């Protein structure tokens, strides 16, 4: 959803994958009544315990 | 004429109708098989649980 010289570029996904609950249930991955968006400055990191 | 007409014959009009292969492209595969049944399995492997 770019303008013209690569300014307010929106890019648009749509995601229904569908795992399967801790209840054995279908459930959305992504809530299907909302809209999310997120950077890649969110900087996330795997944490790992002790085993 | 006089008793009757003579007659010059041209060809036979056949209409002629078919019924082409349309569902049949979607089967390529033939087995002439000489048993009684034909035997399949699925098998679903649900993975994408938590």
């Amino acid at each position: 959803l770019v303008g013209a010289n690569g300014a307010g570029r929106m890019r648009i996904w749509v995601n229904t994958q569908k795992y399967r609950d801790q209840n054995d249930q279908e459930q959305f991955l992504m809530k299907q009544k909302a809209v999310m968006g997120i950077s890649s400055a969110i900087e996330g990191v795997r944490c790992f315990g002790a085993i | 004429a006089g008793l009757y007409t003579t007659y010059q014959l041209l060809e036979v009009q056949r209409k002629l109708k078919t019924l082409p292969a349309f569902f049949l492209q979607w089967f390529p595969r033939q087995i002439n098989f000489q048993e009684d049944m034909i035997a399949f399995d699925k098998v679903i492997q649900d993975v994408t649980r938590v």
